[PDB]
């Protein structure tokens, strides 16, 4: 039964060389913060491009108005609208 | 001085998402709204749209973009960048940058002529256009704090 | 792991179980006292399974007092200990040393080993390793001498020291504790030596932290203590009653962001934790 | 029509719907096609007619199915 016991030891010598890798996996320096790279300046075309460049000429040829007039400027309105924020009240109070 | 509540409730405010009734285009809300200094890129004041990882993982990012818009804050070579939206308000002039942050959406903007940083989350299918007319007119609202310096 | 603590009368066990653990496995248990008088052990009086339910016996000796015969009743005691369980630690005390010299403190504990030692060898046992402390209330030299015989009593000990030596390197902390919520008793540490001093400054945090807490009650422990130069105390109760004290020196960074690392790679370490089950 | 995409003269989508919101690749191409005094122009591609206004240097891309 000792035997069984000196497998489990190994087990325990296994997993908790495990554990330690596991927590010494995620130790992050602060050089890793300030030379990280990940926050980088993303377009909303460069990120389409990027992800057609992961998936993977002129297309366009040069050839009503109140419908596409009224329309623009009611969705500029609309997005306009539920931009405006009102404060519940002041953000610096004096003495 | 400062208020936290009215800070507190302009940012859970400013979580609010986009729901368009012309054209059928439901946007989700933000990931996570948050105002940092300018100096050490710490958080004042914070809301989420939905703890303490979270809270640690927030200042973790905040910290990050703060890093990054440091560089970006000192450097004028390359300064008619397609990611850059400089608008002036009130005679105040401030510099807007929006940055990828693997599959979240980060805008950061400063509060012109003051040492304070305005930022904003979302997740990856939300527009970068919608983010900069949000902060923007965010940015518009926020007059009292104009010209505060940290102490 | 339940350590007997045994001594002759008026040698200063009840006051040594006061002040430590008044103020299972590695928790500070309730301790069994045991006054031990001269007199002759009756053979086999159902004391065995007591000795095979010890995790490590701790005996004290006065050093104001003549202690040849204390000395020759541990042997007695240590004569049949060792004849139960073979694995049982041995570690004795040399309690009431404040008012003594570092010369005269020396020449005692050596005396006393080799009078251990010259008794041990009488009696035939062999392959005995008996470990010897200089212990006193009035300092701090009994809370390091229970400090290393709980440390003899937890078979993660190495794992403890690898995983601190991690957090110790990826954080600028100069030297990170795992105390225990009562009897300040510290359970690992690094590989760096244990500065007397700063396990001074890094126990009255802890008692300051319990007793500011204790004052606002009613209504997970967390607390930043800046100095002046920029060197910050942290604190942060890791599972049941471990709790971690970290000192973090900035070197010229930003407070703030040193913080946020700390606290992110700490909450990293506590998760690591939550696996092992070194908690009670 | 199909659906619409809002984008300024930096072509960040500020809104993607219908076909447009998997057609974002097109952005970089239609940023060089030319306009009229009004905005409004009508320029075909992939059997598709769309429709541009540009007002507020926004520019309006509006899909619309050309038969
Ligand atoms: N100066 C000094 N006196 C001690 C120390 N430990 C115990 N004593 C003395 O021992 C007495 C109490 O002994 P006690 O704990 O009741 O003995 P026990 O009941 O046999 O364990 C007190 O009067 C103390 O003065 C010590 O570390 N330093």
């Amino acid at each position: 039964k000792e035997h069984e016991h000196e497998q489990k030891l190994l087990a325990r010598e296994q997993e908790l060389r495990d554990i330690v890798a596991n927590t010494n996996d995620k130790l992050i320096d602060i050089s890793m913060i300030n030379n990280s790279g990940i926050v980088i300046q993303g377009t909303d075309l460069q990120e389409a491009l990027d992800k057609r460049q992961q998936e993977e000429t002129n297309t366009f040829t040069l050839l009503s108005k109140e419908q596409l007039k009224k329309l623009h400027s009611n969705i500029l309105n609309e997005i306009f609208s539920q931009s405006q924020v009102n404060k519940p009240g002041p953000l610096t109070v004096p003495f | 001085m400062l208020h936290s509540k009215n800070v507190k409730g302009f940012l859970e405010n400013t979580l609010k998402p986009y729901d368009l009734h012309s054209v059928d285009f439901k946007t989700s809300s933000l990931q996570s709204s948050m105002i940092i200094t300018a100096t050490n890129g710490g958080i004042l004041s914070y809301a989420t749209s939905n703890e303490i990882n979270s809270v640690n993982n927030l200042k973790m990012m905040s910290l990050l973009i703060k890093d990054k818009w440091s560089e970006d804050e000192n450097d004028t070579e390359e300064q008619h960048s397609n990611s850059c939206y400089p608008v002036e308000i009130d005679s105040f002039k401030t510099k807007i940058y929006t940055y990828e942050m693997e599959d979240l959406h980060t805008c950061v903007a400063q509060i012109p002529n003051s040492d304070l940083l305005l930022l904003f989350i979302a997740e990856g299918s939300f527009p970068y256009g919608l983010l900069v007319i949000k902060i923007e007119r965010a940015m518009r609202e926020l007059t009292d704090l104009f010209g505060y310096k940290l102490g | 792991a339940m350590v007997l603590l045994m001594g002759v009368r008026r040698c200063g066990k009840s006051s040594i179980c006061k002040v430590v653990f008044h103020n299972s496995t590695l928790i500070d248990l309730a301790v069994m006292e045991l006054p031990g008088q001269l007199n002759y052990f009756e053979p086999s009086y159902d004391s065995e399974r007591l000795f095979k339910s010890v995790g490590a016996l701790v005996y004290v000796i006065d050093s104001q007092d003549e202690y040849i015969n204390a000395i020759t009743n541990l042997a007695m005691i240590i004569e049949y200990a060792y004849k139960v369980n073979p694995s049982i630690n041995i570690e004795v005390l040399i309690h009431k040393v404040d008012g003594l010299s570092e010369d005269f403190k020396v020449d005692a504990q050596r005396d006393i080993m080799q009078r251990t030692g010259e008794e041990l060898l009488e009696l035939g046992l062999d392959g005995v390793q008996v470990s010897f402390y200089l212990t006193s209330i009035f300092d701090h030299s009994i809370y390091e001498a229970f400090s290393r015989i709980v440390q003899k009593l937890i078979p993660e000990l190495s794992f403890l020291e690898n995983m601190l030596d991690n957090l110790i390197q990826h954080s600028k902390i100069e030297k990170a504790f795992l105390f225990d919520v009562n009897s300040k008793i510290y359970v690992s540490t690094d590989s760096n030596p244990v500065d007397i001093q700063m396990y001074e400054v890094c126990s009255e945090f802890i008692d300051v932290t319990i007793d500011l807490f204790d004052l606002y009650k009613a209504p997970e422990l967390q607390n930043v203590s800046q100095l002046a130069n920029g060197v910050i105390i942290y604190l942060r109760q890791m599972i049941r009653g471990l709790a971690l004290v970290a000192i973090i020196r900035p070197n010229g960074t930003d407070m703030e962001s040193c913080l946020t690392v700390a606290d992110y790679n700490i909450d990293i370490f506590k998760k690591g934790l939550e696996d092992i089950w070194a908690n009670a | 029509i199909k659906g619409t995409i809002a984008f300024d003269t930096h072509g960040n989508v500020i809104e993607s719907t219908g076909v447009g919101s998997q057609r974002i690749e097109d952005i970089g191409d239609l940023s060089k096609v030319t306009l009229d005094a009004e905005g409004f122009a009508q320029v075909q591609g992939d059997s598709l007619l769309v429709h541009l206004y540009k007002r507020n240097d926004i520019t309006l891309a509006v899909y619309t199915s050309a038969q």
